[PDB]
DNA sequence: GCTAAGCGCACCTAATTTCCTGACGGCAATCCT
RNA sequence: GUGAACCGGAUUGCCGUCAGGAAAUUAGGUGCGCUUAGCAGUAUUCCCCACGCUGUGGG
């Protein structure tokens, strides 16, 4: 029943090279060529160099497809120096290679249902490593992300799949290009004046022989036929939360529980205790368990807070339960008695 | 934002002797003097308990010391890169203006525990030009939000648009 | 066999390195600004250090004809030296040429001052310049030279001038966030006037930071560069250690006399170079207890313990010596007992690393 | 089945890859400019190395004259906005003359970046071109881990001795080849309380916290310096503190 | 230095002068990397000379 | 066994000048004869 | 395996070198914390254990 298969092509870089490149200058096309997506599917099935040649191209090539450009990635040129010989000699081969940076494509191939089912099954199970046209460009989103469906035409299939926002506040293209294989309509019907030639129909793949094809572009407008999706995640990391409060009900029960086994007694000077102090803030706010809390008196909790404020104590506060942190606590508590007015 | 406006109001309601003990505490921490820590506790602990959006300890201490030192009234729409930046139009553009601009430029590269001295010289430049009002609330919520780049970005181009008028 | 030197050095307010506009060199590391000292400045200060006069043996000059003429009391030969150098490949008073000093003196005097042919004399001069690579500073810093093929005659051939560098120096990045500071200076007029104004007004730029310094020496490449004379290699290693510990870059030192000595040197012996600068990805913030050198040494010891408990080979143990003056700053203050040989003397440290290198003592190797 | 290795490596200020004009190589991602190390740079750095040199191994890992090598690497996209810098150098004449300065008196370019580096191996084809030598393939995968853990691009390093080690390696054995570059569509902004590597690893953790909601993962940090996921949530299958036991666990999972 | 000495007559003579003769220039500023905290029973000058002496002894023994 | 009201100031002035460096140094191969 | 697979931009380097921010300055004028009080001449002293219920083992 589903006659359309969908491919999601997104990565950090991608390069679907055009016809005018097998010299040292090796440029790219603005959209994925038919040979590129056909090769991606051939790797997903996982047949050999000549096994594609032996009656596999026209079964995937008569599938009149479309490619939908979500966002336009910019053309980045990489300065590639091949070492040539590093039989060998000190000569360096010079090259510049074009890549599409930050672009997302959706490719909808329309064909008979069983081929689409086999293509989706092989897309979920790539027997070989698949990439974005060049081996150094692995995909950043799953190629089998969007499920297949049944659609009468290429336009309905390419307008059904939504456009996914990577983050919450990013500029989206109001106008969205779509490039499809030219539907001949009725028998005859010579190609219109806007039909451009494109040498990307594979008939042999070692060495690559490409056949011309007619390629036509429509425009889609988002918000009426292409709809956005939800964010479905978080972008920033934002490490965990400090600043436990002092008025929530879950605080007072733990605070009163810690005042029991300590018998309302301080821990450094053994005075009658009236408050509690925290040792670490790994758990805070309301989530507190009574093994990292120290029952402290009024005159020494203030000294502890006087000492931990700017010592860079981060999370693990002053423990009154080790000898290392204690000997200066008494020296501190010497002078809170000395200068505070007792008189809220 | 709640917790900050009442902090500014309680700082403005402080009397002269309390501001004096805050003035003497300027330049150091609050672990070496008792009444500074008692005052910070009195002005922080109940407002920390009452509101979840209380400012962070060290930025609140910095703003308390700076308000004790300089004592400018709270007024909306009078943040630092507007007032300084309108001050930066009346100076000699080739020598003096780059020097005051570098004085304001230094502020973007400190952490929170040495920040009070370049702020002090900037507010001294403000005091030398008879500036009575400062967005204390605005200064403290952009200072407590110092961990991000967009906040320093809007700080900076606010200075730019104050300069280009 | 790689010798690795990781030093922690706290400096007084100074301007050791400056860019075009006279500002201290700054680089972004870990998303924050860090004060930077260029590796070329450290290499120059090591090569022009007082612990290198008995070891310095290379000149990198474009005024080679001046050097060749200087060994001639009355034999005036400067235009012919310039002509033979111009035909050698240099195009002018030349490009920069690096080779030994006694070599250029003696060999160029006996080659180019000789009344003989012209093209093959240039070939002899080129052979002398290229083959003069027996200097330990050339062996450490490295060199390759390419002459202009246009001005050179077609009958002059050059041999391999590529000297592989046996020394890798990182840029000294601060362990904390960079603190650029401005010094407003005037210059008073020594004669009085009716106006009382300075002769000049300017702004110098200075910064005080705790720098992390990183050096790596390839022993096999060092003994390949200096050939089989391993005594000179040990002398070079000891002179490098002494110069790196006891010399500062000669920046604005007349106005900023910052000659502080490093509080911590780790000399590690391993076959793979390790940069401990990732210890200071998180900037070092000061606290009430301890100081900046103690905090930086603690962070470095934490990362050293993490690396040894992380990247570790049973086939090649990691082993290093820790330096502190009279054991003032220990490395593993809490738990990291990794430094087996905390050493409180520079000569003892040099002797220990020379003994690990082999059967060498510092007094024995101070004769090559 | 595919072995995927996502490595986070913070490099000290250097210039590991140079373009035609001497700048650090630069890419474009997340709507901002990133520092890039080219794939072939990392490939040749891993190859031709005595750290890795210690039917034919390393011909199957990186191909040579229809090999279709099992291991390929992605371009090292930085997690943050690239910060290229000018370094100004002079070369002294070191001969006393009437003037000063003799060298190029030029300017070099350098940058410090935290790189996400993606590696993918197919196991089945790596066995296939090794003629069924499963033990040799396991040994060469362990050798890949050992090398790529401690080999850096041997670019301009004599003047910029950048020999930093990765602070985080995630190894999974998932179904489809996915790169986590989409985790860093956000450039990493640095806060006062956290460092760059911790924030980058946290962004990775918050991104692998998704995808599973809508396979396994071995996490390596040196002595648990950076834990993937600052919680007790089932996000990393095994938090591993040492590289040797990471390689051992991966090898005993494979065989 | 004669900077505002008419309003701040600070003509205090040095409390300690260490004159050393050596071939290489060394400096003792790293003694005061940790700032001097005044205790009640001692002095700022006394503690400054004590820290300077600690660093001088350390440098003399290790360098 | 432990109290409670009421009361908390504003006006004046906030400055002037002048000086702000120069010269020197800037590389070459090698990527079809 | 897809204008694709195999594929470094390589190395050679001190910005350096000269410098007082300098001379001038009262923070002054005004001020009550203050009005009430036995640590004790008893009438339930908060109690767990125990005496024909007023001794007895103590929190
Ligand atoms: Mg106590």
């Amino acid at each position: 029943p589903p006659n359309t298969l969908f491919l999601r092509l997104e990565g950090a870089l991608q390069s679907w090279g055009s016809n005018e490149a097998k010299f040292a200058l090796r440029r790219t096309a603005d959209a994925p060529t038919k040979s590129g997506v056909l090769g991606l599917l051939c790797a997903a099935m996982g047949i050999g160099r000549a096994e594609a040649a032996d009656s596999w191209l026209p079964k995937l090539a008569n599938l009149r497809m479309g490619v939908r450009i979500d966002r336009p990635g910019i053309r980045w040129w990489d300065f590639h120096t091949v070492g040539a010989g590093q039989k060998t000699r000190a000569e360096t081969l010079l090259s510049r290679r074009e890549y599409l940076a930050d672009a997302s494509f959706l490719v909808a191939l329309q064909g008979e249902p069983e081929l689409v089912a086999k293509l989706s099954a092989a897309l979920a199970k790539p027997v070989w490593a698949i990439y974005l046209g060049r081996k150094s460009c692995p995909p950043s989103r799953p190629v089998c992300e969007h499920p297949p469906g049944f659609y009468n035409t290429l336009e309905e299939a390419l307008s059904a799949v939504p456009l996914q926002k990577r983050w919450h506040n990013e500029p989206l293209p109001q106008i969205l290009p779509c490039v499809m294989d030219w539907i001949p309509g009725y028998d005859g019907e010579h190609a219109p004046d806007d039909a451009e030639i494109h040498y990307d129909l594979p008939v042999s793949f070692q060495p690559p022989r490409h056949l011309p094809r007619f390629v036509i572009r429509r425009e889609l407008v988002v918000g009426e036929d292409v709809q956005v999706s939800r964010e479905t995640g978080t972008s920033v990391w934002r490490p965990k939360g400090t600043r436990a409060d002092y008025n929530n009900s879950e605080y007072k029960k733990v605070r009163a529980e810690r005042l029991v086994m300590d018998h309302a007694a301080c821990m450094v000077c053994k005075a009658p205790a009236t408050t509690v102090q925290h040792v670490n803030y790994r758990r805070a706010g309301g989530k507190e368990i009574p093994e990292d809390l120290r029952a402290l008196c009024r005159l020494c909790h203030d000294a502890c807070t006087m000492l931990e404020y700017g010592s860079g104590m981060t999370t693990n506060r002053i423990d009154p339960c080790d000898p290392i942190w204690r000997e200066r606590i008494l020296a501190k508590r010497k002078e809170i008695v000395e200068f505070r007015s007792r008189g809220r | 934002n709640r917790g900050t406006v009442d902090f500014i109001a309680s700082l403005e309601n402080l009397k002269e002797g309390d501001l004096g003990i805050l003035r003497k505490l300027r330049g150091a921490r609050l672990d070496e003097k008792l009444p500074g820590f008692d005052l910070f506790s009195a002005l922080w602990w109940p407002l920390r308990q009452k509101n979840q959006r209380a400012p962070k300890r060290e930025v609140a201490w910095l703003i308390a010391k700076l308000f004790a030192e300089f004592r400018f009234e709270q007024r909306e729409g009078a943040t630092l890169p507007i007032l300084m930046g309108g001050i930066c139009r009346k100076l000699e553009p080739k020598k003096e203006l780059p020097r005051v601009l570098a004085r304001f430029d230094q502020l973007a590269s400190l952490d929170i525990m040495q920040m009070e001295e370049p702020l002090s010289v900037i507010m001294g430049i403000l005091r030398k030009h008879q500036q009575v009002c400062l967005d204390w609330v605005g200064l403290t919520d952009v200072l407590s939000f110092w961990e991000q780049e967009p906040v320093k970005r809007e700080w900076s181009d606010s200075f730019i648009k104050a300069y280009k008028i | 066999m790689l010798i690795e030197i990781h030093m922690i050095q706290n400096h007084s307010p100074a301007n050791l390195n400056r860019d075009d506009l006279g500002a201290p060199k700054t680089c972004y590391f870990g998303g924050v600004l860090r004060s930077r000292i260029s590796s070329q400045c450290i290499k120059r200060s090591i090569r022009t250090s007082n612990d290198f006069k008995a070891l310095l043996g290379g000149v990198r000059t474009r005024r080679l004809a001046d050097l060749i003429q200087q060994e001639a009391g009355e034999t005036e030969c400067w235009k012919k030296a310039q002509e033979i150098l111009n035909k050698c490949g240099f195009k002018n008073t030349k490009m920069l040429v690096f080779m030994s000093k006694d070599k250029i003196k003696d060999l160029a005097r006996i080659v180019l001052d000789n009344s003989l042919g012209l093209t093959e004399a240039a070939q002899q001069v080129a052979n002398v310049i290229a083959q003069a690579t027996l200097a330990p500073d050339i062996a450490l810093c490295g060199r390759m030279l390419e002459p202009n093929d246009k001005d050179k005659d077609k009958k002059v051939k050059w041999s391999n001038t590529t000297v592989e560098a046996a020394l890798q120096v990182a840029h000294a990045i601060s362990t904390h966030i960079a603190r650029p500071e401005i010094d407003y200076f005037v210059a008073a007029d020594d004669v009085p006037g009716e106006d009382a104004g300075a002769g000049h007004i300017g702004e110098s730029m200075f910064a005080s930071a705790c720098f992390y310094k990183y050096f790596s020496i390839d022993w096999e490449q060092l003994v390949k560069n200096l050939k089989g004379d391993t005594n000179l290699a040990a002398h070079t290693v000891g002179a490098f250690l002494l110069a790196a510990a006891k010399t500062n870059p000669s920046g604005k030192q007349n106005s900023f006399a910052a000659h502080n000595y490093p509080d911590g040197i780790l000399v590690e012996f391993k076959n793979s170079p390790i940069s401990y600068a990732n210890a200071f990805v998180r900037p070092v913030s000061v606290v009430k207890e301890s100081d900046l050198v103690e905090q930086s040494i603690g962070q470095l010891s934490n990362y050293v313990n993490d690396i040894r408990l992380g990247y570790y080979d049973e086939q090649s143990p990691v082993i290093g010596f820790w330096f502190s003056p009279n054991n003032r700053y220990p490395l593993g203050y809490k738990h990291s007992k990794l430094a087996s040989r905390n050493i409180g003397n520079l000569n003892e440290l040099v002797g220990a690393v020379l003994d690990y290198i082999g059967g060498f003592k510092w007094e024995e190797v101070q004769k090559s």
